[PDB]
């Protein structure tokens, strides 16, 4: 029987399944940086979560733009060389070749053979000072603190064999097109070699309290799997090809020096 | 008498917590190659009382969306309970003789979980509340079991009575008996106390600094001062559950002496490992307290129910 | 009976968790049932006198209820201290 | 009950703690289980209706120990009954009432 | 070196001792030299308040012996 | 006692009117429901310990038991509520009229 | 006086405990902090001084600007600056922070952490070395040390 | 010390009270909380121990659950409390006045039945066995394991079964 | 060794007991006087409070049984002292 | 009376130094100091919207077996009886129902926290 007040209800459902309104899905939007131990400096990330679930990453760079490919063009070739110190500024020497190399096949020279090998010998040097900020700084945000402070040892003692030849324990502005800018001072390779032999030790010690732990694996296997098809699309290089089982190294494949 | 013994228990207590600051910053040091404080007094024994004094100068801070009710009274909750949970403890003889202290234990330690979920609540923030929300998962992890493992040892012991571990352990720890349940007791009580490789209320990587991230001054004072008693507290209780010190009655300075020597030696343990492993993930937590160790802990709990009854081993009810 | 022995040799190598779990709930259920020591968890529990024994009037058809505590009648708990 | 399955198959599931004068652990009577026990046999066989009435000294008994109504009544009517001549000042109270026995043993 | 953490490792050690030698001995100093009384049950609490009645000093820690008798 | 049981009694009605004046979130109602098994819980406890009867106190464990489990089960029906309308306000809670 | 001397004295202990307990925020922009990251390796450990970073502006006593500050990073580290408690101090560490640096004729960059917080210290470098941080924050002590906060207060 | 239970059950009437007005779900949990441990004290006044112990335990337990519920399904963006809105700011110490005014009533028409304000304290533990040994709460509690096992089966089954039900209640 | 100490303290307890045992006879005596005193001691200032209020019985039983009813606290120390009152309520319970 | 003593003496310790935390620094209050925290910017939205939570089956079965230790904690009281048998194994089937109860919801996923 209608009756004024309910002259606006509806039959129910044919089967009890009442269609709604979509309902809002909003996730919680987070700064995650910059000022962040794990930011690593001068990231925004700004993330939407669910939970604790991570929906949408959205990396916002720019906080640390200065400018120096338009600062650059009011150099010289050589008042430019040490930009690329301050690039990877972990990985000052290998910048400093990237740019000389690119240089040195645009001027036709060459570099002579002993900075040649002095540049692999640094250039590997710094490699094992990137690895060792990349491993132990993943290690200290994971929550593993110690292994930090014993590369750090080494190397702030490879940071001296960066100031005795250059003068300066980073931004060496070392590697010159055309060759190196000194060479190696007396007795240098002497110490480089004392501290070779002994540096193997202090891998094995920080893989004695990584490698082999079940709560090191379980923070880190199964995590951030990337297939290979997909790291080429998404231009990645280097451990991330690698990781992924791609046969890729421009040290082999189109070797220089 | 009785005021002046809660100064000798309240202080030298207040004491130790600062001191444990100190030796876990100098442990840390000598792990990780290095010195740690040596400057501020003769080998840093001064830097305690700089911390405690620069911290009650600095500014405290009152945000504009916090709720101010809960935001003080969780510091004061929190460094309230950390004191209380040690009026039961026997040392041999304790300052207040409870007949189900075990319980006591049990339910101010529960209740100080709420410090946590408060204060990051009512700092009404986000990191603040990731941080609470770590604090509620990390209990659901650990309770169950903790609880259990209790029990599991308190039939060999006969009653909830602190005071009669004491004599259960007279010829023998309980450790013997019941190392698989100390091997998961003591892992609850890092759970418990937040304490690496479980410190994710805090987190300082994740977050960037979870519950008390809003917190400065004298009243994020209250809460490590809180923090740091409940490691003593809590490997004072694990002495004596489980590595009984001697008790001769003739000589009840003797079992203090024993009974500080193991302490201090498992709350060293807690800062070497602090400073071994990396940080689990807290829905790990989950996995590892109830895949794991609970259905070790319902075994053992069966295992133990009849232990005593088909070795005609009943502790006696007195 | 072949299979099963490559299925728990494998659960022992991957879970050992479960596999002493399960050990331990199934022998703490054997375990009564083998003891000969089982039945006496009763028997202390009734030796431990918490109530006061109230004395029975002596009508005098009482010739196995001692008069005396030190009577060589009545239970004895010599079986307790020989345990 | 409504289906007296207990009854018919002779167990107790739940039959034996009904009331106060059930059996206790370790033998320890409740508080009035003198009086509850008389009532319970006074009301046996009877009948509800007829125990309603003919239990009611039974019951009236019991139900004055369980809630002491009547003892708090008389009690407060004589520490109110002292109270007032100690105001007018017609009654010092006992040195065994202030505080001053010698104490039994 | 790391025996330099001893000093403060000390501290904390002569602290954690005074908390359990100064309450053994403070019941003894309120109860008469003798260890302060435990009572769990009412059965032990009984005994404590008949101690207390034929003390003679409303106190239940001095013990009266043949000699009273 | 007397005093006791009359102030319990009422927390027990305070509680009931919690529960039968519903505002908007389901979960508040919910709470009252946990006042009122508190409220019961307490005067049962102290009822038997009054009187001295210890074959009770097995009882005031059982409503305990009893109660979580509506609890649990109420907990579990207010995730289906949020699920549905993303709060747990009862005024949603109204397709039934037809 | 006799309460003027007083006051000097707990001057110099409020100072002392601020001298030795300095938190510095968790908070480093370029290269310049990886050199920061040296000085609290186990060389120099200036956990020793009672330096501990923390990683909440709350709990901070100190903001090390380490590496170039760039116009759009420069409103954020305002305010991590502002939620500092006070007293709160500023190391300007590096050319870049110390005025713009390799960036300073840079679009992008400010030309000095200092138009936007105020600054106690300056460090020279490109990057200072360990040592030359080291020394600053050294510095950053002794002028502490010479606070005197209430001995003003009495004279007012 | 003669007021001690009385002011225990008044500070539990007005958790209640607190609680029935129904605040935000994070400050109603706080009721329980202090309700649940007031409650738990007057348990211990009586002479309990385990009873009160347990349902202190068990209520610190479901709040915590509780929270998490409430920062997730019970909140919104200006939670109430008992001062936020001012009708049940005044009902709350409205309920206080009609308390203290029911007692002053109730107190005047009887003096003894129901509240006997003259005689608080005379009548809280009725008897006692002075000489007991076996009294403790836990040793009737524990009859559930030999005398009463019939309530262990049904509180056993009922949480058995509650896993099954919430399994299949949030199951999507 | 849990075992064997576990059996040696059921031996001590059983001993312990036995000693209560021994002694409850005269606890019960003195029990029944230290009562029957107080009871009396009552008895004596409801008569003389309560002289001169009309239809007041004293010492009138409260049941219609002639059996012995054991008194409450609240009977027993009700003319006493708040201190006596409060110890018989909280005197072992809160004794720690 | 002693333990409620110890703990006003606790209460009072932690209200004294709050109150010296509170009025003894120098406080210099403003709108840019007392906004919340989130690593230099600005909050995008407050802190009281719905935070989901991935693990809330295991929350209300940690309800369940909280009960289910209120029911295991007379044990010690229990293993006094007469009956032995009695207690045992009624014991060991409220232990194995919970064995049973917690291996069926690990096994239906109950444990995972929902994606
Ligand atoms: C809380 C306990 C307070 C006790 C510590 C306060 C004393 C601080 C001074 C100190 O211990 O070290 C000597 C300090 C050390 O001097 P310093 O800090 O300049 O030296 C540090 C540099 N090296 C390591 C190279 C030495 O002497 C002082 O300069 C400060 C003295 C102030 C004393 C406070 C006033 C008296 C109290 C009223
Ligand atoms: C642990 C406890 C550590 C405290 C040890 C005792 C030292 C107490 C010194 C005061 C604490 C520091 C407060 C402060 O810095 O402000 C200084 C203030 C500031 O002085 P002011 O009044 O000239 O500053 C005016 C405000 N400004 C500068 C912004 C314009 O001086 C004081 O009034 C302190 C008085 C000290 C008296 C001691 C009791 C104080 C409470
Ligand atoms: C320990 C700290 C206790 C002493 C300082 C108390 C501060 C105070 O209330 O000052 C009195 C108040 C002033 O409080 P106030 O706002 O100046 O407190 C600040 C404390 N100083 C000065 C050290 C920064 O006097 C009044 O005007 C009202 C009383
Ligand atoms: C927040 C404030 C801190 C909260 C502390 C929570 C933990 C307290 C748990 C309760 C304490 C307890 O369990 O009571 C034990 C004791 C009873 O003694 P009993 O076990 O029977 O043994 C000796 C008897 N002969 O109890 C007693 O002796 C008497 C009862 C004491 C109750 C202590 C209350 C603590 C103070 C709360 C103040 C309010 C806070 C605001
Ligand atoms: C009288 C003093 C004695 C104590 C009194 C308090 C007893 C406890 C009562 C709890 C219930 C409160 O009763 C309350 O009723 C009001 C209407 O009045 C309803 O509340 C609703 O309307 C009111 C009035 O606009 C709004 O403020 C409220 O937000 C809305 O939910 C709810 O149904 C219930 O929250
Ligand atoms: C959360 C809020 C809690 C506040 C609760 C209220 C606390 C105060 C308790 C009020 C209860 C009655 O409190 C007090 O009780 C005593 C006895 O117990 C009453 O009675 C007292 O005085 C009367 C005369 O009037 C005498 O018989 C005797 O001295 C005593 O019985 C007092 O008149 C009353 O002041
Ligand atoms: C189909 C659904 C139901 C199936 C599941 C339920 C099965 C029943 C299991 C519970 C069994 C309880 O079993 C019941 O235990 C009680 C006491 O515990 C015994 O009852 C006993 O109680 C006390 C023991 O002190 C004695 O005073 C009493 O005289 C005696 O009968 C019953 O004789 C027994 O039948
Ligand atoms: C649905 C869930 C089911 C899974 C759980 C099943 C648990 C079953 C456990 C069965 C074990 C019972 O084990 C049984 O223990 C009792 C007492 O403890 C022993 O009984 C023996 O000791 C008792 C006292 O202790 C003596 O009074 C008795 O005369 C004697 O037989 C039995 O000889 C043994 O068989
Ligand atoms: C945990 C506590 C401690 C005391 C630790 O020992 C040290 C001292 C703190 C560390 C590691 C960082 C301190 C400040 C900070 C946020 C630096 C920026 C940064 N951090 C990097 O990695 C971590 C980088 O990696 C390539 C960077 O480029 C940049 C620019
Ligand atoms: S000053 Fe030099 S080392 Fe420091 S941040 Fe700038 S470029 Fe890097």
């Amino acid at each position: 029987y209608p009756s004024k007040e309910t002259a606006h209800w509806k039959p129910p459902p044919w089967n009890d399944v009442d269609i709604l309104k979509e309902k809002a899905v909003t996730n919680m939007t987070l700064n995650f940086g910059p000022q962040h131990p794990a930011a690593h400096g001068v990231l925004r990330l700004v993330l939407e979560l669910s939970g604790e679930m991570v929906r949408k990453c959205d990396p916002h760079i720019g906080l640390l733009h200065r400018g120096t490919e338009k600062l650059i063009e009011y150099k010289t070739y050589l008042q430019a060389l040490p930009y690329f110190d301050r690039l990877d500024y972990v990985s000052m020497m290998c910048n400093e070749q990237a740019y000389s190399i690119a240089v040195e096949k645009l001027l036709n020279i060459q570099p002579p053979p002993r900075a040649q090998w002095i540049r692999v010998l640094f250039g590997e040097i710094t490699r094992i000072l990137n690895h060792i900020m990349a491993v132990t700084t993943h290690a200290l945000d994971i929550g593993a603190m110690t292994p930090f402070f014993w590369m750090f040892e080494e190397r702030e003692k490879m940071f001296e064999f960066y100031e005795r030849v250059s003068g300066a324990r980073m931004h060496a502005a070392y590697i010159r097109p055309g060759g190196v800018h000194q060479d190696l001072p007396l007795g240098l390779l002497d110490d480089i070699y004392e501290f070779s032999k002994n540096f193997s030790l202090r891998i094995d010690e920080v893989e004695e309290m990584l490698t082999n732990n079940r709560i090191w694996r379980n923070r880190t296997v199964d995590i951030g799997v990337v297939t290979a098809e997909d790291a080429l699309n998404y231009g990645f290089s280097g451990v991330m090809l690698r990781g992924s089982g791609i046969q890729w190294d421009l040290r082999k494949t189109q070797p220089y020096d | 008498m009785f005021f002046i013994n809660i100064l000798t228990l309240l202080v030298p207590i207040l004491i130790a917590m600062a001191f444990l600051t100190l030796v876990e910053r100098k442990i840390l040091g000598y792990m990780q190659l290095r010195k740690g404080p040596n400057i501020v007094g003769p080998y840093g024994i001064l830097q305690p009382f700089a911390d405690a004094m620069k911290l009650f100068m600095k500014e405290p801070m009152r945000p504009l969306t916090t709720s101010m009710s809960l935001f003080i009274i969780a510091p004061t909750l929190s460094l309230t309970l950390a004191l209380s949970l040690w009026v039961p403890l026997p040392m041999p003889h304790p300052l207040i003789n409870l007949n189900l202290g075990i319980l006591f234990i049990l339910a101010t330690s529960s209740l100080s979980v709420y410090s946590i979920l408060w204060s990051g609540w009512a700092s009404n923030s986000k990191y603040s509340l990731f941080g609470a929300l770590r604090a509620v998962a990390q209990t659901i992890s650990y309770e169950v079991t903790m609880a259990i493992i209790l029990l599991s040892v308190l039939l060999m012991n006969g009653s909830y009575s602190l005071q009669t571990l004491i004599t259960t352990q007279e010829h023998m720890w309980l450790l013997l008996p019941a190392w698989p349940m100390a091997m998961m007791w003591f892992i609850s009580t890092l759970a418990e106390t937040n304490r690496a490789p479980f410190d994710l209320t805090e987190g300082e990587s994740e977050l960037v600094s979870g519950f008390n991230v809003e917190y400065a001054a004298g009243p994020f004072a209250l809460f490590f001062m809180a923090e740091y008693t409940n490691i003593i507290l809590m490997n004072a209780l694990t002495t004596i559950i489980f590595l009984g010190p001697l008790y001769y009655i003739n000589l009840p300075e003797l079992y203090s002496t024993n009974f500080m020597m193991e302490a201090l030696l498992l709350s060293s343990t807690f800062l070497w490992i602090r400073a071994s492993y990396p940080r689990f993930r807290y829905d790990q937590l989950m996995h590892l307290l109830w895949k794991n160790f609970l259905p070790l802990t319902l075994a053992l709990c069966m295992w133990h129910i009849s232990l005593p009854i088909f070795t005609a081993g009943v502790p006696p009810y007195m | 009976a072949g299979r099963i022995s490559a299925f728990l040799k494998n659960a022992w190598a991957k879970e050992p968790v479960l596999v002493v779990s399960f050990s331990v709930w199934g022998l703490a259920i054997i375990m009564p049932m083998i003891s000969p020591y089982t039945k006496y968890a009763s028997m202390i529990n009734k030796a431990t006198p918490y109530n006061y024994p109230v004395p029975v009037r002596d009508d005098g058809n009482m010739p196995d209820v001692p008069s005396h505590p030190q009577d060589p009648l009545g239970p004895s708990l010599d079986w307790l201290k020989n345990l | 009950p409504f289906l007296d399955i207990q009854k018919k198959l002779g167990i107790s599931l739940d039959r034996h703690f009904m009331f106060l004068s059930a059996e206790q652990p370790y033998k320890n009577a409740a508080r009035c289980h003198a009086f509850e026990k008389e009532w319970i046999e006074c009301a046996h066989g009877i009948g509800g209706t007829r125990a309603k009435k003919e239990c009611k000294i039974e019951f009236d008994d019991f139900e004055e120990c369980l809630l002491r109504y009547k003892t708090m009544r008389r009690m407060h009517d004589i520490k109110k009954q002292r109270e007032k001549l100690m105001k007018e000042g017609k009654y010092t109270p006992p040195p065994h009432h202030s505080g001053r026995e010698e104490p039994r043993p | 070196m790391w025996f330099e953490i001893l000093p403060g490792l000390a501290i904390m050690g002569v602290c954690l001792v005074i908390p359990g030698v100064s309450t053994a001995y403070i019941h003894k100093f309120t109860n008469g030299g003798k260890e302060k009384r435990v009572a769990r049950v009412q059965y032990q609490w009984y005994l404590m308040e008949r101690d207390r009645r034929i003390s003679g000093v409303n106190r239940y820690y001095v013990s009266k012996g043949l000699e009273n008798i | 006692m007397p005093s006791t049981f009359f102030n319990l009694t009422m927390a027990f009605s305070l509680s009931l009117l919690g529960t039968l004046m519903f505002r908007s979130h389901l979960m508040s109602t919910l709470l009252c429901l946990e006042g009122m098994v508190l409220s019961l819980f307490i005067m049962t406890s102290v009822t038997s310990l009054n009187s001295n009867s210890m074959s009770s106190m097995p009882i005031p464990i059982t409503i305990l038991v009893f109660a979580a489990c509506e609890a649990a089960v109420g907990l579990a029906l207010l995730v289906k509520v949020s699920n549905t309308y993303g709060t747990d306000y009862v005024q949603n809670l109204n397709l039934l009229q037809c | 006086s006799r309460a003027e001397y007083v006051v000097t004295k707990l001057d110099d202990l409020i100072n002392w405990a601020r001298r030795s307990s300095l938190w510095p925020m968790t908070f480093g922009l370029a290269c310049c902090a990886v050199e920061m990251m040296h000085m609290a390796a186990p060389r120099y450990d200036m956990d020793r001084f009672g330096v501990v970073f923390r990683a909440s502006p709350r709990q901070a006593d100190v903001m090390i600007v380490a590496g170039t500050l760039t116009n759009k990073m420069a409103p954020a580290l305002r305010k991590v600056y502002d939620q500092m408690p006070e007293p709160r101090y500023v190391v300007s560490m590096g050319s870049c922070a110390n005025g713009g640096g390799y960036y300073h004729y840079s679009y992008s960059v400010v030309r000095g952490c200092d138009r936007i917080v105020p600054v106690d210290i300056y460090v020279p470098g490109c990057p200072p070395t360990a040592e030359a941080l080291l020394y600053g924050i050294l510095q950053l002590q002794r002028k502490i040390k010479r606070e005197q906060k209430l001995k003003i207060w009495y004279r007012r | 010390m003669n007021n001690y239970i009385f002011v225990l059950s008044s500070l539990f009437l007005v958790g209640c009270l607190g609680l029935a007005l129904k605040p935000s779900p994070i400050y109603g949990g706080l009721g329980l909380i202090v309700s649940g441990f007031v409650g738990c004290l007057m348990v211990l006044g009586f002479g309990g121990s385990f009873l009160g112990l347990m349902v202190f335990l068990i209520y610190l337990g479901g709040m915590l659950v509780v929270f998490g519920y409430t920062t997730a399904m019970a909140t919104e963006e200006y939670p109430e409390t008992w001062g936020s809105n001012w009708l049940i700011l005044g009902f709350l110490v409205l309920g206080v006045i009609m308390e203290v005014f029911l007692i002053c009533v109730l107190n005047y028409y009887d003096e003894v039945g129901v509240i006997n304000l003259d005689g608080l304290g005379d009548w809280l533990m009725y008897e006692v066995d002075d000489v007991g040994v076996m009294l403790e709460g836990g040793i009737g509690v524990a009859a559930m394991y030999s005398c009463a096992t019939w309530m262990m089966v049904v509180a056993g089954w009922s949480l058995f079964a509650g896993i099954f039900i919430i399994i299949e209640i949030t199951r999507d | 060794r849990m075992m064997r100490w576990n059996q040696e303290r059921r031996r001590l307890l059983i001993e312990d007991l036995e000693a209560r045992i021994a002694l409850m006879p005269l606890f019960q005596a003195e029990k029944d006087r230290r009562t029957l005193q107080i009871l009396r001691e009552n008895l004596e200032e409801e008569a003389i409070i309560m002289k001169d209020v009309p239809n007041w019985k004293v010492g009138e039983s409260v049941f219609h049984t002639t059996r012995w009813v054991p008194p409450l606290i609240g009977e027993m120390y009700g003319l006493r002292t708040k201190e006596e009152m409060s110890n018989a309520n909280f005197g072992f319970t809160w004794y720690t | 009376m002693n333990l409620y003593t110890v703990i006003f003496i606790n209460i009072l310790l932690s209200l004294t130094l709050i109150l010296v935390a509170f009025w003894l620094p120098q406080m210099n209050l403003y709108s840019e100091k007392a906004n919340p925290y989130e690593c230099g910017f600005d909050p995008t939205s407050s802190a009281r919207l719905p935070f989901s939570m991935k693990f809330f089956l295991v929350a209300i079965t940690f309800l369940l077996f909280d009960l289910e230790i209120a029911l295991l904690l007379p044990l010690p009281w229990a293993i006094q009886t007469i009956k032995t048998s009695t207690m045992m194994i009624m014991a060991f089937i409220l232990v194995t129902i919970l064995s049973l109860g917690l291996a069926y919801e690990w096994t239906q996923k109950g444990l995972e926290w929902t994606e």
